[PDB]
């Protein structure tokens, strides 16, 4: 009776929506795959009932051997009220008919054994009994055989069917397959299922799966058919996958999810027990009031525990109006008074807010709106006293009913009609007291309920007088939240070290946070440290690299669920998992969190597949002479084509504010013309953005006066750069690496999608490809003049020598190795080509940036999908709901979180701008002072130093290829600052005299060419008196 | 929220790339040499000296003295992260830097840390700035005598004074605030 | 978020401008006169700050 | 078979099968684009264009 | 911009006039309150916007 495994199968469709080539992720009913599964037993005697609830779905598949199985029960709990889905099989059909079931012990059918020719099996045939509500009853349509699979969801009803018609080859469990399961029919019913419940033809009385609101991100193809399904957190790659929506991801940290924890929930405290509370005394008094002479005591400043009165076993009666009086102390309240007294005993009832009586009508009036609690107590073998207890009066008498707890003591000479009295009473002149005369021999009726009054006073007083509610062990070291009469917090309530005072109830920090709190039942304090926090950003490799993650937790005390099957390296960060610590500190990959970079790695030797991390250092401290003594010049050089990309522009989304919002609506532009002016700013400034990239796209690209057409005539001698040049044989006018590049950025697309009111670009694909052109012509072959004004042409054997100087550089290495230079250049170039083809690390951030271009359309667009207080994307099934009056108020407030929801899109918008006008001064700045040019300032043309950049086509963006020199040796030898000859120092404004040890040469200050002490390069200036370290040299004239 | 967490890691994209080309723009993480032979260029106070096992100097401390009031720097809904990189071994990125322009001078960012002597690296700072090295030849040891105590009167202003704090101070409380 | 957002956009600014201090002011000597401070600019040391 | 809708890269509506026949279909909003006015100066006459 | 932000003191969200105390003192004090909470709503709406 083992379990088994399951690996990826049982993905059903959405709906009907039919996709192409995308990558989605709508959240519906799902089914976790590598989820336990049971293989079950086939007939070779178990009687084979797997009957199991239909939670969130069942997952079913199954491979039929004698078309046994037909019986299905899918109900809420068949309890003869509640129907179920008839199913019957052919030879490859399906058909469903739903009603009821009503069946003992075991339902199944039966096929027998030894049938001498044939069967029928329909003798037990435990199906039907009253088919009385069949709704959507819905009919149409030698070793292992092929595969069955059903699976279903819950959505009102839709019982929707999925099913596919494919062999498996596997015959002991589940196929070694993957494929989808397309929806058949959706019947409607409208019951639900909860039980699912089955039965089959067996002589004598399949596997079972399970769904939960799991997730999933689809990968459908060019046939627009599923082909793969992988959850998000069942392997923490798959969140990668889903947070970034492709199957083929990089390595990275992706932030996944926080994680809100609170063990223990929290703790409640009140201070210690009650203190000035008596209440017995008042209770079980032996002094009570009378009826219409009630007493009237307070209690204050002590609690009271509604409950421990209740189990103060000591009363007759409770009754409680209003609030819960169980547990009522967890409340607390201004004040109550508790008064005692004594009256009939049947007039329980009585008292209660609008009932009657004499004592109502004479003696003792109760609120309509009573805001307490109402006790009576029985003592009746103490209730008398010998003598009689007619010690307390009630009232026979009173011209008028008494106010709401109006107490009537006089007792003056009482006058009925209007004849007097004259202070002598008499006939006409009523006596207005009477006894209660308690006797010990008296009937129930007299036999008192002695009533106890509990007022609660909840005026605008303060509310203090209130009850102990769960005054309970403190929790330490627990993180908890706590509740000190009013006050939360996650907190580390444990003994804190600090001084308290008696002003010191409750305490914040600079930040005003609660960081202290104070023990309310004695003297003991406490502190409050938040306890976890922290989100989580998986760090695992892609899909390419193994499926084994490494999970990191930000900044939170190891105090949730340590290494296991659901190591541990503890770090600043927090607590790291899913990778084992490293001594060795490596070159960084991925940065996590407190300088941490993780990567997956094999120790082979058995097979481990774990990620292993370390922390910040590339390589390490490298050991040279530097106090005074080694200089390190490169003999050699490189240049390396950092091709740093700028954005720079971005899609002009001049967008129809009404269009936007108001489509074939005119009640919807009403309503806006009311708020009016905004959307008009609004599309006025971004049309001002439009302008601003565009001035930016000229200044950049036109920034010469004058369309220029490359020469045909490829005369650049050995150094040729035709991938980079249109080469004038294609269709747009655009080079190889424009083609590599536009081949890889993709994904908004097209000027005709919606609202999405795509401007085309001033500069179109052709043009701008046009001023691509004219800018690397220009700056190839004339340079400087044809970018300030008139063109003066200029080979590039002397567009580059010029700036090396420009550089610090000298043009005599060019003239010694540029045939070399050009051979890696064009090294450089096939480095562009294949490290851009498909790898998309270097050509990052301007198809990063049109991304959030591209996302930023999308929240715009599916920010209608966010719909404020709305049913709808778009209200208008909403706009013909309602009568225009009535779409009015609507529309109003709806409409009006639609277009705050534009102005915050349009804010990011001009945001995204801002930094993208940083960034398009900053390509006017490459482009103008460093490539009409050279920027002489160090290292800001990427990196190392610059020589050339060539403007190739970008959608909104440029790369610019630097021809930077590079240094490649490191000849880091002993040094002399000058030459100190007679008191007086040889030396050139530029270089450094060096040496290995041999002889003392000047050479350039970023490339070890060594020359000779002269009197030309090396010129005499001030004296060498005062050096650090100087040692001396000869001087020679040539 | 859902963009918002996206502009929230801008946030984090960006400060860590400011940090890298501010800080980590070297190619080997890198800490300074043993002995300090300089020519009077007394480091203490900015040099992480190695007596402190922590690698961070005078000056450090005195800014961190200075703006203890950092409010939050946590508990409700603060959810503040620790840099990238950690404070100890950001300061050995600023000792990386410093070392670096001490030794590789400005040649630092173009690969290799190609180390050339610190005082004759002078020689190329006063010719950037159009003034012949003639001067630092003829003049250095004063001038390295009035850069130290031009250096202990930014720690007076670091100490009795707040002129060396203010946009700090100023842009640390209104990120606090 | 968005006052965040664009005093990350003016902070990150000065960054760039720290990152260009970097280069043109500790990698390196920026001809470009007198902005590196009051006077010239030879050089700088850079350290920790909060 | 089981589809009837249809969507894009973008998620919006891009093609829609007939529920009364099969054919492959498509959608595009029907012109938008803008209306910007090229003129001369005022100060020049009412020639007009759109 | 100046204009602006003083003209959208016209643009009254429901309200008639500029200055929205008038239709404060239009309505009784406690529906005064209601009225003017989404006016001033609105307001800070324009003050984060300017
Ligand atoms: C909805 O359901 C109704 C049910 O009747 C369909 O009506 C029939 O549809 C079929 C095909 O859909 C019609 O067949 C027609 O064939 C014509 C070709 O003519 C040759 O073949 C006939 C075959 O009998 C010969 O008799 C004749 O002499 C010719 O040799 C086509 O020209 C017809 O096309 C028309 O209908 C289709 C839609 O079906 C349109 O798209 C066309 O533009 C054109 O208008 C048609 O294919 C049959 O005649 C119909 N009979 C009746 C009684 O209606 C509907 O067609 C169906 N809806 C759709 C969209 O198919
Ligand atoms: C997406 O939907 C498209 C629309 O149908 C699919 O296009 C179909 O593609 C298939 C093959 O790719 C074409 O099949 C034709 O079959 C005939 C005869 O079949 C004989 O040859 C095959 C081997 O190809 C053999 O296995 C058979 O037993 C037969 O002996 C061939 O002569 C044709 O060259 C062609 O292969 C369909 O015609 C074609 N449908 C059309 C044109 O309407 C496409 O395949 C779908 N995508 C995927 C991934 O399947
Ligand atoms: C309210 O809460 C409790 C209830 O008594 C008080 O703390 C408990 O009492 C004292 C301290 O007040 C602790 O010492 C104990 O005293 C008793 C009585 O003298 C003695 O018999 C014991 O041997 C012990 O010494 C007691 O341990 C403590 N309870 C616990 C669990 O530690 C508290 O002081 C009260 N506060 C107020 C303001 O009433
Ligand atoms: C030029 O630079 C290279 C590295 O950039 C220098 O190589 C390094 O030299 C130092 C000492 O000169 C080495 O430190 C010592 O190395 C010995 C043997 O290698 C070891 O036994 C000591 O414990 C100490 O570590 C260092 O290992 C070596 N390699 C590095 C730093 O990667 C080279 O010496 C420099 N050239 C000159 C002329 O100094
Ligand atoms: C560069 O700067 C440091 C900064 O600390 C300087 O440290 C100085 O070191 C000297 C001795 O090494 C200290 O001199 C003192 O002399 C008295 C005379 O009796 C003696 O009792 C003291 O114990 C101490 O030796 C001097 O106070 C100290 N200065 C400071 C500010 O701490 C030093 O000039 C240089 N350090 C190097 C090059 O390593
Ligand atoms: C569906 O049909 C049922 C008829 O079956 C009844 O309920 C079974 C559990 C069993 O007791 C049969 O013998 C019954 O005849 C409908 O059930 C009754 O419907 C009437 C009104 O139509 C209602 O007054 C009764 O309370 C229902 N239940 C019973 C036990 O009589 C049921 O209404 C039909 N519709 C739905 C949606 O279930
Ligand atoms: C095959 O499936 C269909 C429903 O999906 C059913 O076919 C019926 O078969 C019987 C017996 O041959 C016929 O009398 C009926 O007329 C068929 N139905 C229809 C609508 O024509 C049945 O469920 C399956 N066939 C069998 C034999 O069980
Ligand atoms: C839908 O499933 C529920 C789950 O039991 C069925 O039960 C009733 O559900 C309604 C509202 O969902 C509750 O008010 C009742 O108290 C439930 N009754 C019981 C006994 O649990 C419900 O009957 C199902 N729907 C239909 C139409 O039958
Ligand atoms: C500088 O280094 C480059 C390689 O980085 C050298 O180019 C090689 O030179 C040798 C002989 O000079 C040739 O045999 C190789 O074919 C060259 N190419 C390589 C190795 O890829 C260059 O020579 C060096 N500079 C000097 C002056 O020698
Ligand atoms: C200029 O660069 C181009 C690069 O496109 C070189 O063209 C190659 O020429 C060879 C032989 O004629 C062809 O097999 C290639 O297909 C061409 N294209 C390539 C490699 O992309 C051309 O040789 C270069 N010219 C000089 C003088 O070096
Ligand atoms: C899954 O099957 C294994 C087989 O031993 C079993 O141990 C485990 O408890 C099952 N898990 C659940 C809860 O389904
Ligand atoms: C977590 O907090 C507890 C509080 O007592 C402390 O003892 C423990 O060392 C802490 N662990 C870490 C490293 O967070
Ligand atoms: C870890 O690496 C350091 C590096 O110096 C070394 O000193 C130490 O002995 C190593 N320890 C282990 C356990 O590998
Ligand atoms: C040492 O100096 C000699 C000069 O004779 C030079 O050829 C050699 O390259 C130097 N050593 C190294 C490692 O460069
Ligand atoms: C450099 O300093 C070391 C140690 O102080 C010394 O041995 C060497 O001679 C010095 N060299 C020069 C040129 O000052
Ligand atoms: C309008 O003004 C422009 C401004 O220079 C001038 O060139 C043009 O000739 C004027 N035309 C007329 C008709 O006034």
């Amino acid at each position: 009776p083992a379990y088994t495994n399951s690996f990826t199968r049982g993905v059903y469709y959405p709906d009907k929506v039919f996709r192409s080539s995308v990558l989605h992720s709508t959240q519906d009913l799902f089914l976790p795959f590598f989820s336990n599964v049971t293989w079950f037993h086939a007939i070779h005697k178990r009687f084979d009932n797997p009957v199991l609830p239909f939670n969130d779905g069942v997952y079913f598949a199954s491979t039929e051997k004698s078309n046994i199985i037909r019986g299905w029960i899918f109900g809420t709990t068949l309890d003869s009220k509640t129907q179920s889905l008839l199913i019957v099989n052919n030879a490859t059909n399906v058909v469903i008919k739903v009603c009821e079931f009503q069946f003992c012990n075991d339902p199944f059918l039966g096929v027998y054994y030894h049938k001498n020719n044939k069967s029928w099996m329909e003798s037990e045939f435990r199906v039907y009994s009253s088919a009385n509500n069949c709704t959507f009853e819905y009919v149409s349509q030698g070793n292992f055989k092929n595969l069955r699979e059903f699976v279903f969801k819950n959505i009102d009803g839709y019982f929707k069917i999925y099913s596919k018609h494919t062999p498996i080859n596997l015959v002991r469990d589940l196929p070694q397959g993957f494929s989808a399961l397309e929806p058949l029919v959706d019947l409607p019913i409208g019951i639900n299922i909860t039980r699912f419940q089955t039965l089959l033809a067996l002589h004598r009385s399949y596997y079972v799966g399970y769904l939960q609101p799991r997730t999933f991100l689809l990968k459908y193809n060019e046939n627009g058919t599923i082909t793969d399904a992988v959850d998000c957190a069942l392997d923490p790659l798959s969140e990668t996958k889903c947070t970034l929506k492709s199957f083929t991801v990089e390595k990275g940290i992706y932030q996944t999810s926080n994680f809100r924890v609170q063990p223990t929930e929290s703790i409640v405290r009140f201070p210690n027990i009650t203190n000035l509370c008596p209440f017995g005394e008042v209770f079980n008094a032996t002094r009570f009031a009378s009826v219409y002479a009630w007493n009237r005591k307070r209690i204050s400043n002590c609690v009271a525990d509604y409950s421990v009165l209740y189990n103060s076993a000591s009363f007759s009666t409770f009754k409680c109006y209003g609030v819960s009086p169980t547990k009522l102390n967890d409340l607390c309240f201004t004040n109550v008074y508790a008064d005692s007294f004594v009256i009939r005993g049947d007039e329980v009832r009585q008292i209660a807010p609008g009932q009657t009586g004499k004592i109502a009508d004479y003696n003792y009036k109760l609120p309509d709106d009573f805001t307490g609690c109402v006790i009576a107590w029985n003592s009746n073998n103490l209730d008398s006293k010998v003598g009689g207890n007619y010690n307390y009066l009630y009232r026979l008498f009173r011209k008028s009913n008494l106010k709401p707890f109006e107490r009537d003591i006089s007792t003056e000479i009482y006058q009925a009609g209007s004849t007097p009295c004259n202070g002598v009473e008499g006939f006409n002149c009523y006596f207005p007291l009477q006894s209660y005369g308690f006797q010990p021999t008296n009937g129930v009726g007299y036999q008192p309920y002695r009533v106890v009054v509990l007022s609660f006073e909840l005026l605008h007083a303060p509310a203090t007088v209130c009850g102990p509610k769960k005054s309970t062990n403190l929790v330490k070291n627990k993180c908890v939240n706590f509740n000190f009469n009013g006050l939360t917090g996650t907190g580390v309530l444990t003994e804190s070290n600090k001084k308290f005072l008696p002003f010191q109830q409750f305490g914040r920090d600079i930040a005003d946070t609660t960081d202290a709190v104070r023990d309310p039942q004695t003297l003991e304090i406490l502190d409050i440290t938040p306890c976890s926090f922290g989100g989580v950003s998986v760090i695992t490799p892609g899909t390419n690299t193994s499926n084994q993650v490494a999970v990191l937790y930000q900044g939170v005390n190891c105090t949730e669920v340590p290494v296991a099957i659901h190591n541990v390296f503890q770090t600043r960060a927090g607590c790291l998992i899913g990778a084992e610590h490293v001594n060795n500190s490596y070159e960084c990959d991925i940065p996590i969190g407190a300088g941490i970079c993780a990567s997956y790695q094999t120790q082979t030797n058995v097979a481990s597949q774990s990620i292993i991390a370390y922390t910040m250092s590339l390589g390490a401290e490298n050991s040279v002479a530097y106090s005074n003594n080694s200089i390190a010049i490169p003999t050699n050089f490189t240049i390396s084509v950092t091709t740093e990309i700028l954005p720079v522009s971005m899609t002009k989304t001049s967008v129809d504010c009404t269009m936007y919002i108001c489509g074939d609506s005119t009640e919807c532009s009403n309503l806006l013309l009311q708020y009016g002016s905004f959307c008009t700013q609004l599309n006025r400034a971004l049309t001002g953005i439009a302008v601003e990239q565009d001035k930016n796209t000229q200044e950049v690209f036109a920034q010469v006066k004058q369309i220029y057409k490359t020469p045909p005539i490829k005369d650049f001698g050995g150094f040729n750069f035709s991938q980079i040049l249109p080469d004038p044989s294609k269709p747009s006018k655009r080079s190889f690496i424009e083609d590599l590049l536009f081949n890889k950025v993709t994904l908004i697309c097209a000027q005709k999608f919606n609202g999405l009111t795509v401007l085309p670009p001033l500069l179109t694909d052709e043009m701008i490809a046009q001023y691509t052109s004219a800018l690397l012509a220009g700056t190839i072959t004339s340079g400087w003049t044809f970018g300030a004004g008139a063109a003066l042409q200029i080979p590039f054997a002397m567009q580059m020598a010029y700036r090396f100087n420009g550089i610090g550089v000298t043009q005599n290495v060019l003239y010694e190795n540029q045939k070399l230079i050009a051979n890696q250049f064009n090294s450089a170039i096939g480095k562009i080509q294949d490290s851009l083809s498909s790898t998309a690390s270097a050509l990052g951030k301007l198809q990063d940036v049109v991304n959030q271009n591209a996302q930023a359309l999308n929240t715009l667009v599916k920010q209608l999908s966010s719909n404020f207080g709305a049913i709808s994307s778009v209200l208008n099934d909403i706009l013909s709901r309602l009568d225009p009056p009535e779409a009015e108020v609507q529309i109003d407030r709806l409409i009006t979180g639609r277009l705050q929801s534009l102005q915050t899109y349009v804010t990011q918008q001009l945001i995204r701008a801002a930094e993208i006008r940083a960034s398009a001064n900053l390509a006017a700045t490459k482009m103008s002072e460093c490539v009409l040019g050279q920027s002489k300032r160090v290292d800001f043309c990427g990196k190392g130093y610059h020589l050339m950049s060539f403007p190739q086509s970008a959608p909104h963006g440029v790369v610019f290829l630097h021809v930077t020199y590079v240094p490649a040796q490191e000849k880091n030898f002993t040094t002399a600052p000058a030459i100190c000859h007679d008191g007086k120092a040889h030396f050139p404004r530029e270089g450094v005299f060096v040496s290995n040890g041999t002889h003392w040469f000047v050479t350039q200050r970023n490339f070890y060419e060594p020359q000779i002490i002269t009197t030309d390069n090396t010129f005499v200036s001030g004296n060498c008196d005062v050096v650090i370290g100087i040692v001396n040299n000869t001087v020679y004239d040539p | 929220c859902t963009q918002l967490n996206r502009a929230l890691t801008g946030i984090a994209v960006e400060q860590d790339k400011n940090t890298q080309e501010v800080f980590a723009q070297v190619k080997q993480i890198y800490k300074t040499p043993p002995i300090k032979d300089f020519g009077g260029f007394n480091f203490s106070q900015i040099l992480p000296d190695p007596s402190k096992p922590s690698k961070r100097s005078f000056i450090e401390d005195l800014l961190f003295n200075k703006v203890t009031l950092a409010d939050a720097g946590k508990f409700n809904g603060l959810t503040v992260l620790p840099p990238l990189l950690t404070d100890e071994m950001i300061a050995q990125y600023t000792s990386a830097l410093l070392a670096g322009t001490i030794t590789s001078g400005w040649t630092f960012g173009a690969g290799a840390a190609l180390q050339i002597p610190f005082a004759m690296q002078m020689a190329y700072r006063f010719n950037g700035i159009g003034v012949t090295q003639n001067v630092l030849y003829e003049n250095q040891k004063l001038i390295a005598n009035q850069f130290n105590s031009a250096i202990g009167k930014i720690q007076d202003s670091l100490s009795s004074t707040a002129s060396a704090l203010g946009k700090l101070q100023d842009v640390v409380n209104q990120n606090a605030q």
